[PDB]
């Protein structure tokens, strides 16, 4: 019953399940797609299958598109990324290429919508390649950048924030926790809204593009997150070594700078207290012991 | 992965074990019209030529049993030797007595109505799942609506070669999800259904698939590999009570959750509000739906039990398959505040003296629009 | 906490719905004892003074149904008009249609009792069987055949398994004579019955007793209510625990998967738990059309196994043949036994084959 | 319905007897009130040898 249209790639994965649903609760005709776990909730479309991709962009007629396209760590060490921008630009669809802060060096906070990119790794680099590819194949596209994503997950490994929860629960095991590298948790439910409002605002201004930055205002490290997470469910916190060693590849900070994007009434920030508490209650041991097909 | 298969079945109005469930509920309805305080346990039998009633009834009402039986058999659609059976010419034996004095004195006599005791003892479950809009398992929802679609098309005439006996098994490939279950795709469908002589086998499958299946099942759950066994018997025209043996209450897993959650034994049909096999089973469903719709869990199973001549339940129990943030006691305590589950309060809350039971006789008692127990309570915690 | 309640019920031999179940398998016994390849779907309806037999049969046998019907009723103990029923007078109609020549099954087992059965129904059965025993001694000579029992256990959840902590509520109602006074009966049900049946550790002074809560139970048997075959399937199986696709067992022959595959599913699940691999398990075997072998098998071990489902499944594939034909062979399902199953439940009993664990090479 | 005592060696398909007779008489369709094919046959004979 709504009119103008959105397509969400990687809508099976964590970021995209929020992106798709966040459009589709404020009157949009929303249709996510994915390579794996698509049916029944989303359409089956491989991104590296170049025919199938245009086949659904053609048919549906999406006014706005939002590429997301994982199992987070990694957090140690493409290209149809942009081929999508080619096809998406043709049919007059504003592509929002979600990207990582890891494109940077990580030596001075912050980094601006403008600053020089200098990636230190495999990942960081090829997120840059995607921005070029996307942007030069169509200079009518936003490169909305995000930090580490937590969200309301189905399996822990879906987020580098959440994988830690097992470690946080079991006191009987002690494990260490990274404090050397600074970090920046952000709710996908919030990025879902920044993506939604940077689209409703593509009519109130008919030309927006040229990179965008968005993050959450809550600075932590793997360790500082862990202790918040204990303190949300009220658990023992002290089985957890910090470290300031480099167990040498990653940046040691990046941090984003959301000047431009805050300016137009485009933002949302759920507190990490709640954000994470609402995400990880199903993976309490006692709730896991209770989750079976039969009683 | 956490991928499991699961199958549930339904049957058509004109399957023997559901002819009885339905005749019984007709005799119930009959009595409740002239007398809402009728007590009725009417068990019914269907053999080749025969519908025999047996049971016990206390009811001021006088009822023409010959007419009620034959009118319902007609409604079901058996009217000729062409088909298995025929209300006009069938044997109807009655063996209904007055009810046992020893139950009367210690169940419903001389008592303020909210404190009438359980009709019998026993255990009843009631279950709910966020997997569908109707808070029922996809398997059993799809299964029922196939036999519903079949009968609808039989009656309105677009498929006149249809005949009332049918069976439908629906297997679905499910996935676990933080305690809840997620339907992915319909793995196998089966439909055998009694047919006319004229219509040939290959028009029937072509029909079942485009007229019936496609209408009922959202194309999201179907793909190429979805398997279809439409009329896999072939020679299914000789169908109904003929050759066979029906009984009331031999289809209790179809009558309820298609094999999900749990079931505590009790048959529903032919019984009134004082039989907690029925009343408290509608109530426990009311509970478990109200909890899920009220967002307290995605999935829950509830058990209650009663003792004969004792108004309060002996035990409420809440299993929420780990799908609520609230613990299982927290939900149980909410249920104490918001429900009085004695049989004398349930009758009010759900209007169980109105003669509406013949609707519930087929296609399931749970997960349907009008039914009182399907309207969730706004909960106050 | 992590403390919960759960209730289950059983009925005595004399209950009209169970009378029927015995007679249907009596009639089955009777046919196989001649033609061991008999095909049988024998319903039984019992109501004041009547036993009606219904439904298709195919056999080579000649069965004197009068003999069969009455010998069961005699056994169950209804022999004089005063009890409401008598095998000497009861009318025996017969409507069987003799001749002369798909879905899903569940098994369950639990570590909480010697018999791998949910404690709730174990005790419920034992009470009815204990009554019948005492009736048949003439220790309690004022007993009559029809009875009913319900047992609410207070469990604790523990690492996927369930720990029975106490008996919380017990209900017994049994048909009696018009002589014996009410106190004598409730004082007898407690000491000579319940205290004989239930481990003293599970009983204490808060355990709630409903002994003859009906007040008076003289009229009963096929008189007090109509009785029908296959109307107590949760009493016949796992008492509310586990799961149930919906197969009525009694009066069906071994060629009914509903019954045979059900028994094997139990056999398996019990073997698995008895074999030290699970504390608790549900086993879900789904037969499809055009497959000798079960198409799928799921094993829900409630996380009480040091092994995965795949690991557990593999053990099963290399220990068990669950092709319907093999199951009838492995479990000796042509003996005239079945009448013995139709009372006090099919699972948890040592005389039976499917209750004898296969020792597992893996 | 069949009723009353017999003493015999013969085993007899009462289904068959009762139906083939009801056919020979000519009750063949439920259009006529009765049909050898659809009618109930109850037996209540009390047979020994
Ligand atoms: N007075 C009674 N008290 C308790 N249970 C009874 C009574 N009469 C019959 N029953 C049992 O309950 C069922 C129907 O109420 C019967 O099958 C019988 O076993």
């Amino acid at each position: 019953i709504p009119n103008r249209r959105v397509l969400v790639t990687g809508a099976t994965g964590l970021l995209g399940r929020a992106v798709h649903k966040e459009f589709q609760q404020n009157n949009w005709h929303a249709v996510g797609c994915g390579f794996r776990r698509a049916r029944p909730k989303f359409e089956q479309v491989n991104l590296l299958d170049s025919n199938a991709v245009h086949h659904i962009i053609h048919d549906f007629q999406p006014h706005v598109i939002v590429h997301c396209a994982e199992r987070r760590p990694d957090v140690v060490e493409v290209d149809a990324s942009g081929n999508l921008a080619k096809e998406a630009a043709a049919v007059g669809a504003f592509l929002i290429y979600i990207s990582s802060d890891y494109v940077f060096d990580g030596t001075n906070p912050p980094y601006r919508e403008e600053d020089i990119p200098a990636p230190l790794n495999l990942y960081g680099k090829t997120k840059l390649d995607g921005e070029k590819a996307v942007l030069e194949n169509n200079l009518g596209a936003a490169v909305l950048r995000i930090p580490i994503l937590y969200g309301e997950v189905e399996k822990l490994e879906e987020s580098a924030v959440t994988v830690m929860f097992d470690k946080v629960q079991f006191s009987n095991k002690s494990a260490n926790m990274d404090h050397w590298q600074q970090r920046f948790p952000t709710h996908v439910k919030d990025v879902a809204t920044v993506c939604r409002q940077l689209a409703e605002k593509r009519m109130l201004d008919p030309s927006i593009k040229g990179t965008f930055h968005w993050s959450g205002n809550e600075q932590m490290t793997k360790y500082e997150m862990a202790c918040a997470i204990a303190d949300a469910f009220n658990l023992p916190s002290s089985h957890l070594r910090p470290i300031t060693d480099s167990p040498a590849q990653r940046p040691r900070n990046a941090q984003l700078d959301c000047s431009k994007l805050e300016t137009l009434g485009i933002g949302q920030r759920t507190p990490f207290r709640i954000g994470i508490k609402e995400s990880l209650w199903p993976f309490l041991i006692d709730k896991r012991w209770r989750q079976t097909v039969f009683h | 992965e956490g991928t499991f298969l699961f199958t549930s079945e339904s049957v058509g109005e004109g399957h023997p074990d559901k002819i009885c469930d339905q005749i019984s509920d007709a005799v119930l309805d009959a009595h409740l019209q002239q007398d809402p305080d009728a007590k009725v346990a009417c068990e019914t039998v269907a053999k080749t030529g025969m519908i025999l009633l047996a049971g016990e009834i206390t009811s001021r009402a006088a009822v023409d049993y010959q007419k009620v039986v034959r009118e319902a058999v007609k409604h079901i659609g058996y009217d000729d030797s062409s088909k298995g059976f025929d209300y006009k010419t069938c044997n109807v034996l009655v063996a209904l007595e007055q009810q046992s004095p020893d139950i009367a004195q210690g169940v419903h006599l001389d008592r303020n109505e909210e404190d009438i005791g359980a009709g019998d003892q026993g255990l009843m479950f009631g279950y709910a799942t966020d997997e569908t809009e109707e808070c029922m398992p996809l398997t059993i929802v799809l299964a029922h609506k196939l036999n519903a679609k079949l009968a609808e098309l039989r009656r309105n005439g677009t498929l006149p070669w249809l005949r009332p006996d049918s069976k439908t098994q629906v297997t679905v490939q499910y996935m676990q999800d933080r305690g809840a279950v997620l339907p992915i795709r319909v793995h196998t469908i089966v439909i055998s259904v009694q047919h006319d002589e004229e219509v040939c086998l290959d028009e029937m499958r072509d029909a079942l698939k485009e007229k019936v299946i496609k209408a009922v099942v959202p194309a999201k759950y179907l793909d190429e590999d979805t398997i279809y066994h439409l009329q896999p018997s072939g020679r299914f025209v000789i169908g109904g009570p003929q050759g066979d043996a029906g009984l009331t209450g031999r289809k209790i897993i179809v009558d309820t959750y298609g094999g999900w959650g749990a079931h505590g034994g009790g048959a529903f049909s032919g019984k009134d509000y004082t039989k907690v096999d029925r009343s408290a089973a509608y109530a426990a469903r009311w509970v478990a739906k109200s909890l899920v719709k009220g967002g307290l869990c995605r999935r829950v199973l509830v058990q209650v039990s009663y003792a004969i001549g004792v108004s309060h339940p002996l035990s409420i129990s809440i299993f929420h398959y780990g799908t609520s943030q609230k613990s299982e006691r927290e939900l149980l305590e909410i249920v104490k505040k918001n429900f009085d589950l004695r049989p004398g309060v349930i009758v009010r809350d759900l209007d169980l003296k109105k003669p509406i039971y013949q609707r519930t006789a087929a296609y399931g008692h749970f997960g349907r629009d009008s039914f009182p127990w399907e309207v969730p309570k706004k909960l106050k915690y």
